[PDB]
DNA sequence: TATAATGGGAGCTGTCACGGATG
DNA sequence: CATCCGTGAGTCGAG
């Protein structure tokens, strides 16, 4: 398994970091296997299906919401039905307030559980849409969910050999002049890091 | 009881990876859940099916002839589901190794190297496991890892 | 009790005021989060260490 | 140190061959990485 | 090599003066 | 202008 020369990685300024415009701390989480790194993406194939991929993701987002508003309804039914059942028993009205706040606690949880799913489903679609070389996906379960769904659309790897891949598909001549353009611009702090 | 703060706080810590190469491996193991006695049996059942579909096709490739597209595909899936089960059991009792790998610390060989070789014995352990005897996996493992 | 014991000074009053969070649970969790990141914060795991 | 690397390089070989889960294989690799690192420049990264 | 066994463990202590990256 | 990490801090000899 390929392995990176520590002289070029940990020596500051981090030569590898500068080369790939990768962060010194982000480089770490990669080489030593703490965070996956996107290696290459078929942007075209993404585009030519982006319309259909959106609709599909959408249907899941709807079907998640639909259960939520349904699940919530049935609890609201039984919340009102129980409050009256303890009323037919003639319980103290204060003893019903316990049952009241109980329901409102259960419904909140339900909504939050669903909402977390929808936020995850959001964080998934957002991430896939805006995917590109040199992106770090530190969250694992996302990346697993990211491969399972759209694994045909990009190339994700991890560790010292992924960084090997990044160097192969590195265009020196291109990345060079690109730095010279930021140099031609007066903007100091960004000219600093481009110098 | 469960605040939104904690729920955000928990994912923040868990997501960040520590600097200690030892700790970072521990945290990885704690993900998969320990196995129920009958859960262990299940995987054993699958691996047996999985391990066997493989031995079928192995000698067949040498002799030549092969299964139809319907049989081979159905045969092939067991071979995958099996090789997937095996990987699950290993990840389950991956704690077990590190349990009795701490005990050989400070003996002229590193902790991690101890745990690895440890896992290396665990891989052989799950292969020759048998669920016919009602013994949990943990006992036929320990003797193999040690 | 914080106001009681250390109230004679303005620097401690200025401290309890600028205090970010309150609550016995939220304090233990807070310290746990800054001591050992990478580990799930139980209310029983921050009380223990 | 050389004896350290080759021990971990070889152990990777056996692991890859045996078809180990990714959690095990990667752990070796990571170790292999710190082992080459420790030999080239010790103490630079992490504890010596 | 079949009872069952499932997440580590020592930390290290009293510098000093500087450049570069960050603020 | 003030922090954090990594790198300097005399020579020979002796045991």
């Amino acid at each position: 398994a390929p392995v990176t020369h520590i002289w070029y990685f940990k020596g500051v300024p981090s030569r590898l970091g500068y080369l790939l415009d990768l962060a010194p701390k982000d480089l770490e989480k990669i080489i030593y296997f703490a965070a996956y790194v996107i290696t290459s993406v078929d942007e075209e194939m993404r585009h030519n299906e982006l319309s259909t991929l959106e609709a599909e993701m959408a249907v899941e987002r709807k079907a998640v919401e639909d259960q939520r508003d349904g699940e919530l309804e049935a609890r609201a039914q039984k919340l009102e039905a129980d409050l009256a059942e303890l009323e037919a028993e003639g319980a103290k009205a204060d003893a019903r307030r316990k049952v009241r706040d109980g329901g409102e606690r259960e419904m909140r949880q339900i909504r939050d559980r669903a909402q977390r799913e929808l936020d995850r489903l959001e964080d998934i679609w957002s991430t896939f849409t805006k995917l590109a070389p040199k992106q770090l996906i530190v969250d694992e379960n996302l990346y697993r969910e990211l491969v399972d769904r759209y694994g045909e659309y990009f190339t994700g790897a991890m560790g010292a050999e992924s960084i090997q891949k990044l160097i192969e598909n590195f265009d020196i001549d291109a990345e060079a002049e690109s730095l010279r353009d930021v140099i031609r611009n007066g903007k100091g702090q960004k000219k600093l890091r481009a110098l | 009881d469960e605040s939104e703060a904690l729920r955000q706080a928990r994912k923040d810590a868990e997501l960040t990876a520590s600097a200690d190469s030892v700790r970072a491996y521990l945290k990885q193991i704690g993900k998969v859940a320990l196995l129920n006695a009958e859960e262990e049996v299940e995987l054993a059942k699958r691996i047996e099916a999985g391990l066997y579909a493989t031995q079928l096709m192995t000698e067949l490739s040498e002799r030549g002839e092969k299964l139809p597209a319907a049989q081979r595909r159905d045969m092939m899936w067991i071979c995958r589901d099996g090789d997937r089960a095996k990987n699950h059991l290993l990840e389950a009792n991956l704690r077990l190794v590190v349990s009795l790998a701490k005990r050989y610390t400070g003996r002229g060989m590193a902790f991690l190297d101890l745990i690895q070789e440890g896992n290396l014995g665990l891989i052989r352990a799950v292969e020759k496991f048998d669920y016919t005897k009602g013994y949990k996996f943990s006992t036929y493992a320990t003797w193999w890892i040690r | 009790q914080i106001v009681e014991r250390f109230g004679f000074s303005e620097i401690m009053r200025s401290t309890l005021e600028k205090d970010n969070t309150v609550g016995t649970d939220e304090a233990l969790l807070d310290i746990y989060r800054k001591l050992r990141p990478g580990e799930p914060p139980t209310k029983e795991s921050a009380q223990t260490l | 140190l050389y004896r350290r690397v080759i021990n971990r390089n070889n152990r990777l070989k056996r692991l890859i061959d045996l078809g180990a889960p990714e959690i095990i294989v990667n752990n070796e690799k990571r170790m292999l990485q710190e082992s080459v690192d420790a030999l080239f420049d010790n103490g630079r990264r992490g504890r010596p």
